[PDB]
RNA sequence: AUUGAAAAAAAUAAUAUAUAUUAUAUAUAUUAAUUAUAAAUUGAAAUAUGUUUAAUUGAAUAUAUUUUAGUAAUAGAUAAAAAUAUGUACAGUAAAAUUGUAAGGAAAACAAUAAUAACUUUCUC
RNA sequence: GAAAGAAUUAAAUUAAUAUAAUGGUAUAACUGUGCGAUAAUUGUAACACAAACGAGUGAAACAAGUACGUAAGUAUGGCA
């Protein structure tokens, strides 16, 4: 009934012989929302990343400062703001 | 020196496209073979590695480039800007 | 009967004998102990034969 | 003997697991050693001497502190009331980021609200 | 055995004999786990941490700055109370258990140049209730763990037994890893940075969370955690994914210090405070 | 650049091998490491990458405080801390650690380590501290030498005892060893090293080996036996194997007699203690001291009476233990000893 | 020892060889290994021998000879999940309750919860 | 003034002890770990406790051999 994956007999680490598990690890660079690059240590073979949505460009982190796509593309030529403004009557609700 | 091998089969699946690019970038390890002398010792290979030796391993789609850590500002060495010293603290005077 | 009695014959040929309990499908028990025919420590061996619990023996080289 | 599923476990265990992955051990040579040791003990008393340059000035700061407080006090009643205030619920502003590697394209916004 | 009386005998000399020394047993385990010679070696100090720079130079001045209280004395805690020697029976007898608790709480110190609050150690709990049917879950969850921080995990194993939740004693379920120094604060940096802000309706850590003393907490969902670059780099490789606890545990002498200084790093606090 | 300077400051605290120096400080890892003597093994090793120019700022980091240190050593007048200066400067000095590491600190040669030198006496003293030392204290403790000879060892000098004359072997002896009667025949050697800041010109010892174990059958218990006896020894931090060339007749207060142990008496400690002469002061050159050689006596011995009666300090100590063998009635009659007794198996 | 790079030696310990002694010592030489172990028509790598491209090396490709991949947990003298219940050696401290934390709820897991006077070492005013 | 160590003090035997109940146990008898798997060995056992006898219990010591421990030593099954 229960999963499992059965032990083996194990291997007899001597006192003294342990070694400390250092993974292997690249240096990556992450440019944030914004152009500000942190490097990082990282365990996926990964040198450079960029990323969308972070802490630089969300407005928690900064106060101060494809559906949606598709329907852009196939509804452009009427460019669908004055069209809120125009379908928004508040009478009836 | 002291890192693990990088565990490449799992990261990389065998028979796959991306594997194929990661095994060009690398260049492997030289095997032990018979009726050779090899005055830096025997080739001690595990997951295609020499263990006597540190493993380097090579790696929108646009590449990660970071900004200049010196600015324009600094360059003039206008005291009046805020961005002329990135790294250090500025007081107001 | 859950625990036998078995007789464990000392391997340095003296005929000197010692008597101990095990359970019934218990791994075969071989002791060094005393043989005072002899005057030092021997392998004692099970006389008789009987069944044991077949335990799988663990593998340490990794199959498959 | 194993499900594709099994095959995938076993394969992130040994992600993790020093089993064939580890390399021979850092062996020196006694001259090497020794500029070893003195590298990394020369590190350690420069550490040490840096966080005793740090925790000397926030004495410091914590002294001028003291002395502001006492003369505020002394001075005027209302005003040393004010500044000694419980500030339990204090925050950091948002503005105030742990400075990155490398600096953003608009290094300073000018404008805000 | 002929007893088991255990009785250790006085000694007529102050030099304090380090028994492991004297033995030939372990001579790799003499050396320090420090020390290059030892095969527990491991190069501590190989880059610049940042968060902790950070704190070193802004941040520590600022909350010594904000802690200060004026002539501000120690409030001792909670302590077991001596009974008074009105009668003939105190004489030998245990002390009094603290006022409201049973255990004895801390005393508070006021905040000084020496005792300003700082981030300890992180730890991250996961365990995952699924694996009370598959111990392959309990391995993924590790290796998802592992994945995250760069530090090895250590199994959870159900350490009780209950029937209406289908749970066993001593089964594999889920990992825990405890953070600290360098790579609790890149952890940290990655949390502030790139997960947290891709959660949709995150308001922040609440304030009602924590410890009484210096400990702050809160948890993902399966689905927060595919937000880490590691795991979503290959979303094939990881179809499932399982939550997790964070205990952020600071040198902080109350909650509201620790608060304050995980603010000083960017996390965001919500809810009111007590 | 202090710890290129050897004006002022002694030759030990160089490495005497040029090879090794030169090793040390390189401008670039080219050369290969005089330690693997082996061709085959210096072309497979490699050393770690960068090490050269971290390690040279390291030097010059550590360099510059040991010349720091060593303008407020100059300014000191108190001895103590004159020498505690000195020691902070220099011991952190990469030459001195390799020196003291790897070559030996037993019979050290004066140019590689001398003793003298205040740095290199920490350093040997630590060391002792590290693992020796303790040794000694628990052979004391277990076998109880402390409370039936001397109530208390507080350990500052390292003794290490030897007997040269008996066999021919050369053997440092280990605290609580068994040895034969045929290897304790002929007296012992001992090497007192002393790590202390001490007079070495004033300064006299003694040394007394003492068995509290030889039985007397009027008591129904023991009694002590001064088996051997040094008084007024000089000792010096490198020049300090006290052996019959260095001491006089007049120091021996009462000459080395052997280990004979009776049959079934059982095993009998033999604890050499070594003390330190009260130094007084108002008086040039060493100050010694006169026994009453009627009032000590050998066949019973007051170990702590004697103590108190001459003012002693006990600094170091060692021990062996001897029991009875074939050869014990043959070391006897050599020694014009009589037969020698012999006791019931049982100790009814 | 041959090979790379640009007179010797002076610890401990291990290994090899020799001898000293009714003493598990000393002498000389050298610093190995350190998480592995059979079995893979299929993956990956190296070297050797050919052929084609820009005497040459890179690059591509064929055969041979090997090497790797059997991917499996403890990495710490582990310390109150479960497991060897008798010996010995070394070391450590439990529990409850409380405050919290993703599903988690009275009840799954993880974290935290008495006091530092004196002492030693290190850095520093 | 700070860091690290050694630790000490207070509390605790309410957990845990193969198993009832009681006494004992942190100096741990409880727990972890290395080695081991030997002492869950062989002949004589005085002397005590208990005790009608039959039995029962603790056990120094002597001799043979074994295991662990640097050593001191410990082990003639299990905290009782
Ligand atoms: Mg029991
Ligand atoms: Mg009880
Ligand atoms: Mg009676
Ligand atoms: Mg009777
Ligand atoms: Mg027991």
């Amino acid at each position: 009934t229960r999963i499992t994956l059965p032990r083996r007999p194990a291997k007899k680490i001597q006192l003294g012989k342990s070694r400390p598990a250092i993974y292997h690890q690249f240096n990556v660079k992450m440019e944030l929302s914004d152009g500000s690059v942190v490097i990082r240590r990282s365990q996926y073979p990964k040198g450079e990343i960029r990323l969308i949505q972070d802490q630089r460009n969300n407005p928690l982190w900064n106060p101060s400062r494809g559906s949606l796509d598709r329907f852009n593309k196939r509804y452009s030529s009427l460019f669908s703001t004055v069209e809120l403004s125009e379908e928004n009557k508040k009478k009836t609700q | 020196r002291l890192m693990w091998t990088f565990p490449a089969y799992f990261y990389f699946k065998k028979g796959t496209v991306a594997e194929h690019k990661f095994l060009s970038l690398q260049k492997g390890p030289i095997s032990k073979k018979n009726g050779i002398w090899f005055p830096r010792g025997i080739p001690d290979i595990k997951h295609g590695r020499e263990r006597s030796t540190k493993q380097e391993v090579k790696l929108v789609n646009r590449p990660v480039i970071p900004n200049d850590r010196i600015t324009e500002a600094d360059r003039s060495n206008d005291m009046k800007s805020l961005e002329r010293q990135l790294s250090r603290t500025l007081y107001l005077l | 009967s859950k625990n036998s009695v078995i007789k464990l014959l000392s391997t340095a040929a003296s005929g000197y004998s010692r008597y101990i309990s095990i359970k019934k499908g218990a791994p075969l028990v071989t002791q060094v102990r005393y043989d005072p025919v002899v005057k030092r420590h021997v392998l004692f061996k099970e006389a008789k034969k009987r069944k044991v619990a077949e335990r799988k023996p663990l593998d340490f080289l990794r199959t498959a | 003997s194993l499900s594709p599923l099994a095959q995938r476990v076993v394969t992130q265990l040994s992600v993790m697991s020093a089993s064939r992955k580890q390399p021979k051990l850092l062996k020196l040579a006694r001259e090497d050693l020794i500029k070893h040791q003195t590298i990394e003990k020369c590190w350690s008393i420069y550490q040490q001497q840096q966080r005793e340059r740090r925790n000397l000035q926030l004495e410091l700061q914590y002294k001028s502190i003291e002395r502001s407080m006492n003369l505020l006090q002394e001075l005027s009643p209302r005003l040393f009331e004010a500044a000694n205030a419980s500030e339990k619920g204090k925050r950091f502003p948002m503005e105030m980021k742990v400075p990155t590697d490398f600096p953003p394209n608009t290094l300073w916004h000018y404008n805000f609200r | 055995p002929k007893s088991a009386c255990s009785l250790v005998k006085p000694v007529h000399h102050l030099v304090k004999i380090d028994k492991s020394k004297l033995s030939p047993r372990f001579p790799e385990l003499k050396y320090d786990k420090s020390d290059i010679r030892s095969p527990g070696f491991k190069p501590k100090d190989t880059h610049a941490d940042r968060l902790n720079d950070h704190y070193l130079n802004t941040l520590q001045s600022d909350l010594l700055l904000i802690n200060y209280s004026h002539n501000a004395a120690v409030v001792k805690g909670l302590k077991q109370r001596a009974w008074s020697g009105d009668s003939p029976y105190h004489l030998n007898r245990p002390p009094k258990n603290p006022r409201g608790s049973k255990a004895q709480l801390p005393d508070i110190h006021p905040i000084k140049w020496s005792n300003i609050p700082g981030l300890e150690s992180v730890v991250i709990n996961c365990f995952v209730r699924e694996a009370r049917e598959n111990q392959l879950l309990a391995i993924t969850a590790a290796l998802q763990l592992q994945q995250i921080t760069g530090c090895k995990p250590h199994p959870i194993f159900s350490k009780n037994d209950v029937p209406t939740w289908k749970l066993r004693k001593g089964h594999q379920m889920g990992a825990k890893v405890e953070l600290k120094g360098k790579e609790m604060s890149q952890f940290l940096s990655t949390l502030t940075e790139i997960v947290l802000p891709r959660i949709r309706e995150y308001k922040g850590i609440s304030n009602q969370s924590g410890n009484r003393f210096g400990g702050i907490s809160f948890g993902l969902t399966a689905e927060d955690i595919k937000f880490f670059p590691e795991i979503d780099a290959n979303q094939d490789s990881w179809p499932k994914t399982f939550g997790m606890h964070i205990n952020i545990n600071t040198s902080a002498q109350l909650d509201y210090q620790a608060r304050t200084l995980l603010s000083g790093f960017q996390f965001p606090f919500f809810g009111e405070e007590k | 650049h202090i710890w290129s300077d050897f004006t002022t400051r002694p030759s030990s605290l160089s490495i005497q091998s040029s090879k090794v120096k030169n090793y040390l400080f390189q401008k670039k890892a080219s050369l290969d490491p005089p330690s693997i003597s082996r061709r085959s093994n210096r072309i497979k090793y490699s050393p770690p990458e960068h090490i050269d120019e971290i390690f040279r700022m390291s030097y010059d980091f550590l360099e510059q405080r040991s010349s720091k240190f060593y303008e407020l050593a100059n300014k000191t007048k108190n001895p103590l801390k004159k020498d505690a200066l000195l020691i902070k400067a220099e011991i952190n000095n990469p030459e001195v650690q390799y020196n003291f590491q790897f070559n030996n600190k037993l019979n050290n040669v004066k140019d590689i380590i001398d003793y003298d030198v205040p740095v290199y006496r920490h350093l040997g003293k630590q060391h002792w501290e590290s693992y020796g030392q303790m040794l000694l204290m628990q052979r004391l403790e277990t076998l109880a030498a402390i409370p039936d000879t001397l109530p208390t060892l507080v350990p500052r000098a390292e003794v290490n005892i030897k007997f040269p004359f008996s066999t021919g072997v050369n053997k440092w002896i280990e605290p609580g060893e068994f040895l034969s009667s045929n290897v304790t025949s002929m007296r012992p050697i001992f090497k007192i090293q002393e790590y202390e800041l001490v007079n070495v010109e004033k300064q006299l010892y003694t040394v007394l080996i003492v068995n509290p174990d030889v039985p007397d059958l009027s008591n129904d218990s023991f009694k002590t036996a001064l088996c051997y006896g040094l008084v007024n020894i000089n000792l010096t931090y490198n020049d300090n194997l006290i052996d019959p060339r260095k001491f006089h007749s007049s120091n021996i207060i009462a000459d080395y007699l052997p280990p004979v142990p009776e049959k079934n008496a059982g095993k009998q400690r033999f604890v050499v203690w070594v003390f330190r002469q009260p130094l007084i002061e108002d008086k040039q050159g060493p100050n010694m001291l006169e026994i009453d050689r009627k009032e000590l006596s050998r066949d019973d011995f007051d170990i702590r009476q004697f103590t108190k009666k001459y003012n002693l300090t006990a600094i170091g100590a060692h021990i062996w233990r001897s029991e009875w063998d074939a050869k014990v009635a043959a070391v006897r009659e050599k020694y014009g000893l009589p037969p020698g007794r012999v006791f019931s198996r049982v100790r009814r």
